[PDB]
């Protein structure tokens, strides 16, 4: 007498990585990055009309 | 495949006798008289395409008889039950509650088994079919010498058989058979052999049973060619020797039998099924069914009711005495080897 | 579309040959393509993660 | 009526009265009375449409 038991293939996903430049939803930020932030307190930013 | 032991080599293919008959007849002579003074598939399907053709080329093995019968699962299972197992075949049930009526003997009630078998159709809901051996242990449990392992039979099948409430039909099946002992129509003229399990098909509430109904029972194609050889299983409730029981320890073919013992008494009546190992032939087996069982027959105008079931042809037969799991319960099972199934009909001793 | 398609002909093969046999009739079990992750057990055990 | 297992009101000359006034040339209730084991069945029309 002989039987056996088995596992037939294996099967995984890939996690899709997305850079947010890729968006055309970029275009609504300016983004600049400081290296130092959380030291800064209030900022502002000034017009001319 | 042309091995290097010769002498027993030769007659296993089957030999050199083939010859004995082809010479004189086909290799010689002029008479009838005379005058006077694709990479891997493909050789894979390939080879199965010769296999075709290696078993086209020619065409020891003893014959069967394989049935097969469609089969409805209340009362019996083909799928909890594995392969080596006795099966019984019935009749058709409303016959019950006309042969009731006219069968018994003045004094009883008629109308008991006409209310006793559509209280099994409305239990079993919770028709020629199929009662299978085991099944039928655990009905007939509370009657038995040996009850402890009575009580493990019905201890595996309440929660191994297709079904929900398997034990109200094991009380109401067994209700049914206790009111065949009183209403006169014996379950020996209902219950119907039916050979040993090789495989089954499944499906919702039918079965594809198939059996042998007559030969040998070790090499059948039981399907798996992994293992296509089963053993004769029978729980040891009902087992009964005849060679012990008679001091006859002198070695020889063992027979098959199966026994029914009937017990009338009022309101209070039992069933038991014995199968039953022995070298005596059927002409002289009812005067041993008279020296165990006269209790019932003095309490009772039949006693008992046999019928033949199969010859182990071995010099000295073989018996096992284990406990085997189905499911999860552990049964003690006796296992016959070498049987070779041929029935026979039935017996009354009144 | 388009009428007429490209089908492949063949089916695909899994065959016990190889260390995948052994275990089949010693330890009682098969995994699929075993001479890889065998194999990828012992190198992968070693070079790249 | 092709049911079957329902205590029957006492006096039978008033139960047989409903059976016979119900059952009568009903399109479907029994044609022989209950078998004691199995069941009733329905007379069978000549043709259907």
């Amino acid at each position: 007498d002989v039987e056996f038991d088995a596992l037939l293939g294996s099967y995984c996903n890939t996690l899709s990585l997305v850079r947010f430049l890729e968006l055309g939803l970029s275009v609504a930020c300016v983004c600049t990055k400081f290296p130092e932030l959380a030291y800064m307190n209030e900022g502002r930013v000034q017009f001319e009309v | 495949t042309k091995p290097l032991p010769t002498a027993p080599m030769a007659w296993a293919e089957s030999s050199p006798r083939e010859l004995a008959g082809h010479a004189p007849l086909r290799r010689v002579l002029r008479p009838p008289i005379a005058r006077r003074d694709t990479r891997a598939t493909r050789d894979d399907t390939e080879q199965a395409v010769d296999k075709i053709l290696r078993g086209a080329r020619r065409a020891g093995a003893p014959r069967y008889h394989l049935t097969r019968q469609v089969t409805l699962t209340d009362l019996c299972q083909p799928n909890a039950e594995r392969a080596g197992a006795l099966l019984l075949a019935l009749r058709h049930p409303t016959d019950l509650p006309h042969l009731a009526r006219h069968r018994a003997p003045p004094g009883r009630q008629t109308e008991r088994l006409a209310e006793a078998w559509g209280q099994l159709l409305e239990a079993s809901a919770l028709r020629a079919g199929l009662v299978s051996f085991n099944f039928l242990v655990a009905a007939c449990a509370a009657a038995y010498d040996a009850r402890d392992a009575a009580e493990a039979v019905r201890a595996h099948i309440t929660t191994n058989y297709g079904g929900t409430r398997a034990g109200a039909r094991l009380d109401r099946f067994s209700e049914c058979l206790r009111a065949m002992v009183h209403t006169h129509v014996f379950p020996h003229e209902v219950m119907r052999f039916f050979g040993g399990l090789v495989s089954w098909v499944t499906q919702d509430e039918l079965a594809s049973v198939t059996a042998v109904c007559s030969g040998p029972q070790e090499a059948t194609h039981t399907g798996h060619p992994g293992r296509p050889r089963s053993a004769v299983t029978i729980p040891a409730c009902a087992f009964v020797d005849l060679d012990a029981e008679l001091c006859l320890g002198g070695p020889g073919a063992a027979f098959l039998y199966l026994v029914f013992t009937y017990r009338q008494c009022r309101d209070q009546e039992l069933c038991c099924v014995y199968v039953v190992k022995s070298q005596l032939p059927p002409r002289g087996l009812e005067a041993a069914l008279e020296r165990l069982f006269g209790r019932l027959r003095i309490t009772n105008c039949t006693y008992a009711a046999f019928a033949e079931l199969g010859v182990m042809p071995d010099d000295s037969p073989r018996c096992l005495h284990r406990t085997e799991r189905f499911g999860a319960v552990g049964v003690p099972v006796v296992i016959l080897e070498g049987v070779v199934w041929r029935p026979g009909g039935w017996r009354a001793c009144a | 579309e388009d009428t007429e398609a490209d089908v492949p002909v063949t089916y695909g093969e899994m065959v016990l040959n190889g260390a995948n046999l052994v275990t089949a009739l010693v330890m009682g079990k098969a995994v699929r393509s075993l001479d890889d992750v065998g194999r990828h057990l012992l190198e992968m055990q070693e070079e790249q993660l | 009526y092709l049911g079957r297992g329902a205590p029957p009101l006492l006096d039978n000359a008033a139960a047989v009265y409903l059976r016979n006034a119900v059952v009568a040339g009903n399109r479907l209730g029994p044609a022989q009375p209950l078998p004691v084991f199995g069941c009733a069945q329905v007379p069978r029309r000549a043709g259907m449409d």
